[PDB]
RNA sequence: AGUAUGGGAGAGGAUGGUAGAAUUCCAGGUGUAGCGGUGAAAUGCGUAGAGAUCUGGAGGAAUACCGAUGGCGAAGGCAGCCAUCUGGCCUAAUACUGACGCUGAGGUACGAAAGCAUGGGGAGCAAACAGGAUUAGAUACCCUGGUAGUCCAUGCCGUAAACGAUGUCUACUAGCCGUUGGGGCCUUUGAGGCUUUAGUGGCGCAGCUAACGCGAUAAGUAGACCGCCUGGGGAGUACGGUC
């Protein structure tokens, strides 16, 4: 991130900013993925509803 | 034989040695029978990441060919020398000896 | 790709030094297995940052 | 690992006639030297199961080869088990 | 006493509680505050208010060894990352940059049950 | 059906080394009142100084991003990077052997997790167990701790919704749209368009089916061999036998 700032930017528009940096990254998403332990069936399961979902869109897109 | 490409990482207090440490290499190689098809020397480069608390190092390559006895000594000697910090070898096909990017 | 290249290397890290995906780059299967391995063998010669 | 040149020889020495590549005492020989030759891997590395499973095709190969050869023809077939050192 | 131009506020920022720290570079501490140090104890220690007064009063006891800009790291989910960086620049202080420094493993130790509630 | 020679892709297997991130613990610098947790609390930790922040160390386990309806493997299963040993697969044209083939009762080898034996190691997680809660009761679900175990070496055990709930091999039977590894042909604006082949997905004609659905990766049309079924319980249980 490193969202250095403007000699004149507003701190609130500067938060507004790095919020976007911040969601770009995607570093939160991490942390939640990391609280607890998903056992591998349950992410196989999830992986493959995904890739289902995903090809269901690009069809629906491709229509 | 087979091909070995080599990067190696020098300590910048040892700088001034790496001639001579690159010459003995060489020199084993050859009295083993060796071909060393090319010998670069990148300099001093800054590192991304400090290593042992030291934020540069100089960069030395090499492209060789040798037997496995060879290839033992030359890992033995890496790993048993303080002046290196880090070395790479990758198992290559075929010999490259076009002048590398990286060498300004 | 070789890992020597980091001009190229550079074009498919991100700012926070994570890799690209080939979806976003429209890379092929072949080349982006090629480039994730140089990758990694230039974060091991610390010639570009692992994280950060 | 066998080399070329090794194969080269052991086709020559066993060849019934020029470009013969397909014939049983060949394909037999070149089994029986590339059996004796993993030997020694497997003498230092006894839990790897997967090469093991190649190492049985290819005996059975040979065995099968084998009692081909004595079907056909008995007097060829007890020459290339002479010749290569198998009991059977 | 000692007189410090720059400083750096830690927002150690969870789900359950916010922790407002002012140090100077190297790390030195100057200040402190939490929601449950300024009354709030309870559930509502996660709301962004009480993160805003956490900061809000560290800033102000921060104020007393003249810094007037400082950079901002933040670690950590939930809410308050955003009131407290609000407080901060509110107070009178200049927020030079703003980053976020939330330790991700590379796939290292095991984390926790799933709670089955 | 098999063999020799040139190329290609791959978390296929075994052994050793090495890199970064993070957690725990231990010492040191600043510093003062809380930290932590829940629906809410409480146990627990903290003025012999916690939490937070910075600096230096010990040790164990697993490899973010790339990552994919992706890849490899007989199955079980395989994930950072490098070296050594090693199995299989795809692909082009030549040159060979000449039915050398398919299946397979007994038998034999492999075979997740848990558990067992001897000797090591032990960060995090965690059966048992201890305390705090909820409750009419709480032997549980929630919270604070925590032993075996999870890890390494050498063996044993032979089990799973070990599933596509679909044995192996062979030939034939409208089409349409994806994706992976290769072969061939044509365009030019350097990458695209047609075919072909071996895998891996989504639809769908005929045909089949109790229906749901399958449909060139058949559950269609045919052939070879094997395993298995005969109402629900009693019961994968008793006796005998082998391990
Ligand atoms: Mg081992
Ligand atoms: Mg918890
Ligand atoms: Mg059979
Ligand atoms: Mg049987
Ligand atoms: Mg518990
Ligand atoms: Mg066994
Ligand atoms: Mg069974
Ligand atoms: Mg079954
Ligand atoms: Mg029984």
């Amino acid at each position: 991130p490193q969202v250095k700032l403007k000699e004149g930017e507003p701190v609130d528009v500067a938060i507004r900013r790095f919020k976007r940096s911040c969601e770009k990254a995607g570093v939160l998403a991490d942390v939640r993925k990391r609280e607890f332990y998903e056992k591998p069936t349950q992410e196989r399961k999830r992986k493959k509803a995904a890739a289902v979902k995903r090809y269901q869109k690009k069809l629906a897109r491709e229509s | 034989m087979r091909h070995y490409e080599i990067v190696l990482l020098v300590h910048p207090d040892q700088s001034d040695q790496v001639v001579g440490m690159v010459e003995r290499y060489i020199s084993q190689i050859k009295e083993a029978d060796g071909q060393i098809h090319r010998l670069e020397d990148w300099g001093r480069r800054q590192l991304a990441y400090p290593i042992n608390k030291i934020h540069k190092a100089h960069y030395i390559l090499m492209n060789v060919e040798c037997g496995q006895s060879t290839l033992d000594e030359l890992e033995e000697l890496f790993r048993y020398n303080d002046a290196i910090i880090r070395n790479l070898i990758i198992r290559r096909e075929h010999a490259i000896t076009e002048e590398s990017l990286l060498a300004k | 790709i070789d890992y020597k290249d980091i001009d190229t290397l550079k074009q498919y890290i991100t700012e926070n030094g994570k890799i690209v995906p080939s979806r976003i780059t429209g890379t092929k299967a072949r080349y982006q297995r090629q480039l994730a391995l140089a990758i990694k063998q230039a974060r091991y010669l610390s010639l570009i940052p692992y994280t950060d | 690992a066998l080399t070329n040149a090794d194969r080269a020889e052991i086709i020559a020495k066993f060849a019934r006639a020029e470009n013969d590549t397909g014939s049983p005492e060949v394909q037999v020989a070149l089994l029986t030297a590339q059996i004796n030759d993993l030997q020694g891997h497997f003498k230092a590395h006894k839990h790897d199961h997967h090469s093991r499973r190649g190492l049985i095709r290819m005996v059975n190969q040979r065995r099968k080869l084998l009692d081909y050869l004595n079907g056909k023809d008995h007097e060829r077939y007890t020459a290339l088990i002479g010749a290569l050192g198998l009991r059977r | 006493t000692r007189t410090v131009s720059e400083g750096v506020a830690h927002i150690h920022a969870s789900f359950n509680n916010t922790i407002v720290t002012i140090t100077d570079r190297q790390g030195n501490a100057l200040a402190w505050a939490t929601s449950g140090g300024q009354g709030f104890r309870g559930s509502r220690k996660s709301t962004p208010f009480a993160a805003q007064v956490a900061a809000e009063v560290a800033g102000k006891a921060a104020l007393d060894y003249g810094l007037k800009n400082l950079d901002v790291l933040v670690k950590g989910p939930g809410p308050g990352r955003e009131s407290a960086v609000r407080a901060l620049g509110a107070v009178g202080y200049k927020i030079n940059s703003i980053t976020d420094v939330t330790p991700i493993p590379h796939n290292g130790c095991r984390p926790p049950k799933k709670r089955r509630v």
